[PDB]
This record gives C-alpha cells, sequence and structure tokens, in this order.
RNA sequence: GCGAUAACGAACGAGACCUUAACCUACUAAAUAGUGGUGCUAGCAUUUGCUGGUUAUCCACUUCUUAGAGGGACUAUCGGUUUCAAGCCGAUGGAAGUUUGAGGCAAUAACAGGUCUGUAUGCCCUUAACGUUCUGGGCCGCACGCGCGCUACACUGACGGAGCCAGCGAGUCUAACCUUGGCCGAGAGGUCUUGGUAAUCUUGUGAAACUCCGUCGUGCUGGGGAUAGAGCAUUGUAAUUAUUGCUCUUCAACGAGGAAUUCCUAGUAAGCGCAAGUCAUCAGCUUGCGUUGAUUACGUCCCUGCCCUUUGUACACACC
C-alpha cells in the first residue's frame, strides 16, 4: 500500500479538515463519498460521510485508526 | 554485405525487380551472395465473416500475402551506387 | 517374434486352431500377451491377451488417466513378476485363456423402441481378440474402483481364473452369458 | 463524453469509436470499428489487417 | 559423405553414415548419454538388423533438434536406415530397402517408409482419431 | 571423463561429498528453514542441507551450457512462469540463493566472471566436477 | 512494406475517398489508385470529363490538390494529383451505376432504366451486364428485378472474366435505394 | 457416370481454378546450426588421444526451412464380382488413395426471418428540453427457477525431489518485448543501468501430460477446496463498492447424482499443456496450436430432419 513515497491522500479533503475542525465539530454527518483518501489526523473527531450502496452506516472516527485508507 | 531488401504484393512485379537487380547492379566489380526467395512476409488469421451477432456458423480465413526477396549485396564498390537507375514498378517496396 | 528381447512364441504353446491362421505373432494381430502393472509392486502373476489390443481397449478403460505413457508401463513391468512366479512364459498362460474369454457366437442388439433383441451373429477369430481385452478391462477397472485393489493387482489375478474356469472371473463369465443366449436365441 | 481530451483522473476518458459511439471491446490497432462489427466490413472494403 | 533425411512428429534427423570408427555421437554427446531412460534401444534397432553386429562396423554421428523422447527415438532411427540402402559397399547397400520393410513386418508401418503421424487433436461428429468407427468384424 | 558420461542425479549428490569439505562454501542457512517446517522427510541425497548440493546443479549447468548470467544460473533463462519470475524488479527467496553460491564458488577460483555480463567456469571448477565424475563411473561400470 | 504504422497511411486513403465521391460526382467518379512512393501519394484520379476537372487553365485542379492536403481530417505530405480520363462510359460498372441511379431519383421508372443500360453496354462491347434493381421498385414495397444481357447471371463461373463490379445509393423521399451492378469484359 | 427413351444440344450451380498441409527434384539462396582453414575455454591422462560446451568475419563443405518453378494420383496397373457397361470389392507401387486431409465457393427463391444500437434512411415525433455537462450509486442486486462452462468426490491418484521433450503466434516509431547487476522486502510492484532484437534476439527445454524412485493405505483422509482473518511498493491518480496473487491459518458441500437429456463417424472429441484476441488494468470465455491417443455398424426396425417416385385431398394470406 501507498505509504513510502507519496501516501494517496487526496487533497480536497485536506481543505475539508482545516476548516471545520478549528470552529466547532459539525454534530450532522457530512456526505464524503471520496474513498481513496489516507486517514489523517485532522479528521479526528469529525463525521466522515462514505457511501456504500443503498445505505450509510455512521462514523465515529478514534486517534487509534490512523495509518489506514477509509476501506 | 549491404543489406537491400525487397518486399511487394504479389508475384508479376517481384520478378521484374528482383531479376534487374542481378542484371543491372551485378555484373563483374560487384559479386553479391545472390538472389535468394525467403519465405513470404505473410500474416494469416482465420476468423468469423459475419463479425458477432447472427451466425456462429459462418467463417472466412485471411492472409495478407506481402512476397519478401531478400538478395543482399555483397561487395560494396563503386558498383552499388548504380541502384539508382532502377526506379521502376511502385508496389515494389525497396528499403535498404 | 521377441516381446521385450527375451520371451517369443516359439517357447508358446497355441491353443485355439483357427487364432493360428488368423492372427499371426509377426504383426498382424500380435500375439504376445502381458498386462498388469500400475506403480512399484511385485504381486503375482501377470498376463492380459494380444499387444496391439492392449493399446486398444485396455489404454480407455484403464482404469488410469494418460493414454498409452500409462499402458506401455503396465505391459513391460508385469513380466518379470510371473517369470519368477510359477515359472512360466507370460505369453503362454494366456494364449489359453484368449480363447475361454473370447466367445464363438456372439448377439447383437437393435432397438426397435424399448425392446432389445437380441439375436444371434457368428464370430470367428478376430473380433474374439478385442471384444475379450474389453471384457477383461471393463471389469478390471470397475473392481480396480469400487474396492480396495490396484489395476496391477486386478488385472494379474482374473487371468488364471479366466483360463482354468472360475465363476470368480469376469471375462469367462461373461463370455458364457453372451454365447449360451446366442444359441438359445437363433 | 470520452472524445473529450482533459477527463478527470488518467483513467475516465477510455476509448471510443469513431463512426459509433459504441464502446464495448474495441482494437488497439484500429481506433475504429464499432466494437468487432465494422472489423470484418472495413476489411471487405480494402486490404486486411490480423 | 553418405547423409539423410528422415522425420516424424516434426524432427530434423541429420544423419551422417561413414566408414572407420563406430561410435554413435548424438549432436555433441554419445548414444547412452543423451537418451537415458527407457525408449533408447530403437536408436540401436537398425544397426544390428541388417546381419552383422555395429561398433566393429559403421560409424554413426547425428545432429537432431525436434521430437519427444517417444518421436526423437523413431526420427534418429529412420535416418540411419533411409541411410543404409544410400550407404556403398561393394555389392552395395540398395536391396535392405526389402528388410527394412521387412523390419516391421506384415503390417507395413515400417522402417523404410516413415510414420506418417503428427498427433493433433481430437475430432467432431461420432467417435475418430485415426482407424475409422464400428465394426463388428475388426 | 567429462560430466556428460556420469549420470545427472548422481553426480550431483557425488560431487557434494567433496563440495563440503572446501571451506569457502558455507550455508547462509535458508533451506533449514523450509524442508523441516513442512512435513517433509528427505533421505541423505534428496536431503539438501543445502548449499552443497545446490552449488553442485549450478556448476553442472555451466559445464552444459556455460554462457554468461547468474540469472540465467538463478531460475534456466527466462521461464520462471513455474514457481516465481523475478528479472528487473527487486530479487526474492530464489535470487539470494543464487547470487550467493556464485560469489562463494569464485572465492575457490571455480568461476569467474567473463566480459560479457556473467558467469563462465574456468581452470579449478572444471577439475573439480570431471574428476569426480571419474570416479562415479568407474563404480557404475 | 511497413511493419509499424499502417493506420497512418491506412486512415489517409480513406479520406482522399471520402473528398472525391463529394467534389469529383458530377464529372463522373469511378476511382483513385493511390500507389505509395515514400511522403508521396499518387493520387490520379479517374474522371468521364477530364475538363471540368482542369477547368478554366488548370484552376480546379490546383484547388482540388491543396484541400485534400488540408482542410479539415487530412495529412499534408507534399502529395500530387493528376486527372485522367475513363475510356468509355459503358464498360465502367461504377460509372453505369451511377447514371442509373441518377435516373431513378430524376423520375425515370426502373424498367426504362435496366432495359436502357444493358442494351448500351452490349453495344460498346463487354461479354454480360447484369443489373439488379433492389427495393422499391417504383415505389411499392421491397424486392429484387434482376434481367442481364449476355453471359452474367451470378458471376458466371469464377475463373477469369474481369468483372467490374458496383454498388451506389439514392436518397429519395420514399427511401434510401440501391443497386448493384456488374459488367464482365473479356477474361484477364 | 453408364445403358434405355420423341428428343437434341446448352446455361446458372457442383466436381477444377485459388489457399493451406502430405512428398520429390534441378538451379539460383536468406536466416539458423555443425565442421575445417586460426579455433576459444577446460578437464581426464605419463603421453598419444578421447570426451564437453561455446561462438565472429571472409571463404569452402555438410544441413535444415521457405518461395519462384517444374511434377506426382488417373480406379493408372492387377485379381475377383457385375451383361465381357458404369460401379463396387480388395491388392500392388509409394511420402500420400478413389473430389488424399482442412479451408474457400452458398444457385434459384422463400421464411413480410433478424439488424432503425454501425452507418445510411422515408415519415412520424420531442425541443428553457426523450439535448448537454458535473459527480456518485446502479449494471456485482435477491427469498427461487432455467441454460451453458469450470472443479471435485481420487491410488483413475495425491505429496517430495530429479530428469526428458512440441507447434502455431506476438513485441514503440520516438511510451516496445526482454537478457543482465545490485538494493527495499509478508504480496499484487518501476525509476535506473547494460546487452540483443526489429524480429537472427526474446517470450518458452525455470513446457505439462509423462517417466524414475520413495511415502500415504481407504479413513471425508496424506482427498477436495469455497470462506475468513492475520505482516508491503520512489508507480498504474487510486483498487472499501469491484483486482489478481503469496506465506501461515480456517478445512464446507461432496463419498459418482432420479425423472430425463446432450455430445463424441478416424489425427478434426477425451486427456494434456502452450500461444494469440480485446487490454492502462480482471478469463474459467472467444480464437489458434501441438504433444499421448483409442472402445465400436451386424443393420436401417423405431425415433427426428432432408431428398426422389408413387399415392389421397373439400387443403392455397402462402400452404399455424
Amino acid at each position: 500500500r501507498g505509504m513510502t513515497s507519496k501516501p494517496a491522500g487526496f487533497m480536497k479533503k485536506l481543505r475539508a479538515a482545516k476548516l471545520a475542525a478549528p470552529e466547532n465539530e459539525k454534530p450532522a454527518p457530512v456526505r464524503t463519498h471520496m474513498r481513496n483518501m489516507i486517514i489523517v489526523p485532522e479528521m479526528i473527531g469529525s463525521v466522515v460521510g462514505i457511501y456504500n450502496g443503498k445505505a450509510f452506516n455512521q462514523v465515529e472516527i478514534r486517534p487509534e485508526m490512523l495509518g489506514h485508507y477509509l476501506g | 554485405k549491404i543489406r537491400i531488401t525487397l518486399t511487394s504484393t504479389k508475384v508479376k512485379q517481384l520478378e521484374n525487380v528482383s531479376s534487374n537487380i542481378v542484371k543491372n547492379a551485378e555484373q563483374h566489380n560487384l559479386v553479391k551472395k545472390g538472389p535468394v526467395r525467403l519465405p513470404t512476409k505473410v500474416l494469416k488469421i482465420s476468423t468469423r465473416k459475419t463479425p458477432n451477432g447472427e451466425g456462429s456458423k459462418t467463417w472466412e480465413t485471411y492472409e495478407m500475402r506481402i512476397h519478401k526477396r531478400y538478395i543482399d549485396l555483397e561487395a560494396p564498390v563503386q558498383i552499388v551506387k548504380r541502384i539508382t537507375q532502377i526506379t521502376i514498378e511502385p508496389g515494389v517496396d525497396v528499403e535498404v | 517374434i521377441k516381446l521385450f528381447n527375451k520371451w517369443s512364441f516359439e517357447e508358446v504353446e497355441v491353443k485355439d486352431a483357427s487364432l493360428v491362421d488368423y492372427v499371426q505373432v509377426r504383426q498382424p494381430i500380435f500375439v504376445a500377451h502381458t498386462a498388469g502393472r500400475y506403480a512399484n509392486k511385485r504381486f503375482r502373476k501377470a498376463q492380459c491377451p494380444i499387444i496391439e489390443r492392449l493399446t486398444n481397449s485396455l489404454m480407455m478403460n484403464g482404469r488410469n488417466n494418460g493414454k498409452k505413457l500409462k499402458a506401455v508401463r503396465i505391459i513391460k513391468h508385469t513380466l518379470d513378476i510371473i517369470n519368477v512366479l510359477t515359472d512360466q512364459n507370460p505369453i503362454q498362460v494366456v494364449v489359453d485363456a484368449i480363447t475361454n474369454t473370447g466367445p464363438r457366437e456372439d448377439t447383437t442388439r437393435v432397438g426397435g423402441g424399448g425392446a432389445a433383441r437380441r439375436q444371434a451373429v457368428d464370430v470367428s477369430p478376430l473380433r474374439r481378440v478385442n471384444q475379450a481385452i474389453a471384457l477383461l478391462t471393463i471389469g478390471a477397472r470397475e473392481a480396480a474402483f469400487r474396492n480396495i485393489k490396484t489395476i496391477a493387482e486386478t488385472l494379474a489375478e482374473e487371468l488364471i481364473n479366466a483360463a482354468k474356469g472360475s465363476s470368480t472371473s469376469y471375462a469367462i463369465k461373461k463370455k458364457d452369458e453372451l454365447e449360451r443366449v446366442a444359441k438359445s436365441n437363433r | 463524453n470520452v472524445w473529450f481530451s482533459h477527463p478527470r483522473r488518467f483513467g475516465k476518458g477510455s476509448r471510443q469509436c469513431r463512426v459509433c459511439s459504441s464502446h464495448t471491446g474495441l482494437v488497439r490497432k484500429y481506433d475504429l470499428n464499432i466494437c468487432r462489427q465494422c472489423f470484418r466490413e472495413k476489411a471487405n472494403d480494402i486490404g486486411f489487417h490480423k | 559423405s553418405v547423409q539423410t533425411f528422415g522425420k516424424k512428429k516434426s524432427a530434423t534427423a541429420v544423419a551422417h553414415v561413414k566408414a572407420g570408427k563406430g561410435l554413435i555421437k548424438v549432436n555433441g554427446s554419445p548414444i547412452t548419454l543423451v537418451e537415458p531412460e527407457i525408449l533408447r534401444f530403437k536408436v540401436y534397432e537398425p544397426l544390428l538388423l541388417v546381419g552383422l553386429d555395429k561398433f566393429s562396423n559403421i560409424d554413426i554421428r547425428v545432429r537432431v533438434t525436434g521430437g519427444g523422447h517417444v518421436s526423437q527415438v523413431y526420427a534418429i532411427r529412420q535416418a540411419i536406415a533411409k541411410g543404409l540402402v544410400a550407404y556403398h559397399q561393394k555389392y552395395v547397400d540398395e536391396q535392405s530397402k526389402n528388410e527394412l520393410k521387412k523390419a516391421f513386418t506384415s503390417y507395413d508401418r515400417t522402417l523404410l517408409i516413415a510414420d506418417s503421424r503428427r498427433p493433433e487433436p481430437k475430432k467432431f461428429g461420432g467417435k475418430g482419431a485415426r482407424s475409422r468407427f464400428q465394426k463388428s468384424y475388426r | 571423463v567429462s560430466v556428460r558420461d556420469v549420470a545427472a542425479q548422481d553426480f550431483i549428490n557425488a560431487y557434494a561429498s567433496f563440495l563440503q569439505r572446501q571451506g569457502k562454501l558455507e550455508v547462509p542457512g535458508y533451506v533449514d528453514i523450509v524442508k523441516t517446517s513442512s512435513g517433509n522427510e528427505m533421505p541423505p541425497q534428496d536431503a539438501e542441507g543445502w548449499f552443497y548440493k545446490r552449488a553442485a546443479s549450478v556448476a553442472r549447468h555451466i559445464y552444459m551450457r556455460k554462457q554468461v548470467g547468474v540469472g540465467k544460473l538463478n531460475k534456466l533463462y527466462g521461464g520462471a512462469k513455474s514457481r516465481g519470475v523475478r528479472p528487473y524488479k527487486h530479487i526474492d527467496a530464489s535470487g539470494s540463493i543464487n547470487r550467493k553460491v556464485l560469489q562463494a564458488l569464485e572465492k575457490i577460483g571455480i568461476v569467474e566472471i567473463s566480459p560479457k555480463g556473467g558467469r563462465r567456469i574456468s581452470e579449478n571448477g572444471q577439475r573439480d566436477l570431471d574428476r569426480i565424475a571419474a570416479q562415479t563411473l568407474e563404480e557404475d561400470e | 512494406s511497413k511493419k509499424r504504422k499502417l493506420v497512418a497511411d491506412g486512415v489517409f486513403y480513406a479520406e482522399l475517398n471520402e473528398f472525391f465521391t463529394r467534389e469529383l460526382a458530377e464529372e463522373g467518379y469511378s476511382g483513385v489508385e493511390v500507389r505509395v512512393t515514400p511522403t508521396k501519394t499518387e493520387v490520379i484520379i479517374r474522371a468521364t470529363r477530364t475538363q471540368d476537372v482542369l477547368g478554366e487553365n488548370g484552376r480546379r485542379i490546383n484547388e482540388l490538390t491543396l484541400l485534400v492536403q488540408k482542410r479539415f481530417k487530412y495529412a499534408p505530405g507534399t502529395i500530387v494529383l493528376y486527372a485522367e480520363r475513363v475510356q468509355d462510359r459503358g464498360l465502367s460498372a461504377v460509372a453505369q451505376a451511377e447514371s442509373m441511379k441518377f435516373k431513378l431519383l430524376n423520375g425515370l421508372a426502373i424498367r426504362r432504366a435496366a432495359y436502357g443500360v444493358v442494351r448500351y453496354v452490349m453495344e460498346s462491347g463487354a461479354k454480360g451486364c447484369e443489373v439488379v434493381v433492389s427495393g422499391k421498385l417504383r415505389a411499392a414495397r421491397a424486392k429484387a428485378m434482376k434481367f442481364a444481357d449476355g453471359f452474367l447471371i451470378h458471376s458466371g463461373q469464377p475463373v477469369n472474366d474481369f468483372i467490374d463490379t458496383a454498388t451506389r445509393h439514392v436518397l429519395m423521399r420514399q427511401g434510401v435505394l440501391g443497386i448493384k451492378v456488374k459488367i464482365m469484359r473479356d477474361p484477364a
């Protein structure tokens, strides 16, 4: 997996995290159907909203999870 | 060896140009290792005639018979220049 | 002639007289008889008739996957087993068995719907060879499958029961079946 | 569709036919042909290719 | 020298036959070493067939490419046989055609003529391979 | 004699006995971490523990083909569609075996490097092959 | 030759054909021969009337050779163009099929098309002339009307007969309608 | 094809031309291999010599393959049968038999056969939108049924090690195929260097079936394999939905299948690998190839399709 030399963190969601985190944690689930990103420590707390197909099933993103993709 | 190679469609244009290099280019000052035949630079395949759709029961064999001759000219002296006299039979693709 | 540069037909006595005329040990139809090995096991006996027709029926039935490459080891490696066991020529013993497993008169079937009409037809030499080896191998491949026994031991044991005459044997027993129904419905 | 030379990602703008719009398994050697379909038609026109 | 051809199932058996010495060289290695398995009595087969034994008599040097252990042992064999009839003695060698025809005698798929066999696939419509279907009298 | 006169398998076994005597060839300890972790019992010919039997095979192939490449003595030349191919990309299990074996044989004077890529087999190499091939051939006859 | 890009020169032949189908239509199109010298195609176009292809002091022949190198979907090359005459009209099946279809479009019926043209071809020479007119025969439903003069009915043996083949279309209020014409010359 | 005949001659089909495989041969010969003129590298041996692999340039010699071309097979020759016809039946000669094997050819017409989604196109339509663009999710859903392939229920063999062998085809024109040499490292994985090839090299003897020998010993196992969980790549943006695969571990259904039904006519199914086609990238498919290769017709009674003559008809929108 992309770890060594450029991990695949999509640049649009880094702009989302720098906005929504220093204000107030948004208790409504923000929809984010982007699967191909590496999860980073500025995403902790805030409810990211990956789609599945027919349904959604609520994120609580923890400080223990960082390293993987949204998978 | 000064590599000349000829290739054309069918036999009729090929016989003239091949024999003309033996006549015109070669004489005494040129020794060629000579006028060879070789296998054809062919590409055959069997497929179906209807391209997919109705009818699995239909066939069409194909080829591209592009008859090569090599005909290599060995001695690289004065007479290797006189090939510029033969420019006849287009359809023959000369390649040097 | 010489089969694997040792055993021949000149040390072999022939039983059935009409098989001398037709099937010749020159090449059509080769009267040297041997089969019964898989892997490495030296059991007892050998025997399976006509080596030309051990390319034929014996191959496909087997029981083996793989065709002739299997079959040539079955034929070859069993020759030595009977040579030291009964101390016989591997051909001679089963020149007795070939006529016992081959019928004289057989029955054809013709299917008129769901009716089996078994009517008599005569045999005589040539068919008696291959239909007998078909009878050996069909009984052998099923007896290797349906109970714990390799094709080595199955083919080996069978043909002295076929030669002398026993109801243990498949091939003499099915020869009886087909022959007696011909002479009945004639 | 595909014929716009700037797709979003590298692999979006795939391959398409010239003649039709059709997509379903084209040819690398000839970027034309519906799928299989004009391969044998344009053989009957002139020439051949593998 | 005397040379000859002889193939079956794709092969190029380039069999030189020569007087003096009697070592059987197969490419660049002897007879026993190239073919170590079981079928290699076949390459020694038409040698002793002619009447007298070899090693003392005629030298054999083959080149061969093309053919498995099933094919090569017939390709070399067929070329030694086809070069036997083309050889020179004092009476000479032409009537060994008939005795190489009498090698695999009376069902003549011999050693004069070829095994004209090229094992390709299995067929559609009945049951099929080589030697035609359905006969009571076979 | 040559390496051709003696058989394939048993030459590799016979040569492997003398290979163990020479203390340039050591086991870097790879194949003791496979055959025991398996179930597989392999008796002393089949056994290979390991650099002795594998060095005897590899060195025999430089008599039989002779031309260049550690890579073309690793896998025969191209075809490692059986078991695992590795050409440009970083070398695996098969890689670290064969780069070591021809390095260790070079410190004897068995293999040398010829200038069109990789290995040949030299003077003390073919001595250590075909002299042992003679001794085995005398036991065969 | 050409091992490599066949989809370079191969598509350029098609682009050239699409030029002279539209341009050389009234002048009487038959076909173009494109023998390829490196970076120079021949483009010997064959018209029935070459007087118009040249034009007034050779203005249209200069126009055609410029535009076929560049307008939209064309490669340059630095090629040439020659205007050659079609000898006769009747013997060429592509020329006859074109004129038959023009008569169908204009307002001449299918029987006064077919019977008139086969006579003309047998008068100039030929061997046989098959004129199969398919589609809507004078506006109706679909099917064929054959009719041929000479020895030319379904080829008339393969061998060597030298048959000029043609297909041509018509757009008309009714529908699209085709024709298939064969004209056999002499054994060659 | 031959006799008979109120007919006699001829055309479109078909038997041939063409393409490919089986084989011979003179002459000119390209690429490959071997051998020598100088070999090169090395052993074994006291030496003579014998044994092995590699490879360039110019020439010679031996060889293999193809293409320009010239042929060979015609029921020709022989025996038996038949009216002493046509034909059959077998045999000889040969590399090859009765149009040699396989392609290519699809008459005249019909089924108002299928294709308006290939393009072409009559007319009907819709047009701030049955147009266009952005992105996600669907096409992988499911509670069952049907059709076609793949794999197994095995010693028909499995497992470990060693060894012998084929043919058809691919590979940038400025993003190729691939040999090499070292370095990350549980896998799928390329930047860079060097060398060959425009197909001489390379994919491919690290090519299976198979063979040798040993072990397991008929038990859901040493059988079979779905499924799950557990360690990563200087690029292919990137593989949760939806990638193959590699090591440990999970070790199911299944132990040969009813009523019923399909395919397999002599190197072209079974069994067995290998290669191409689409392709940035997902085959068990399609397409093409070689290797090992056979059980069985006495006989057309019945079944299904097709052909000819005779025969009954109230049948005729095509003979529902």
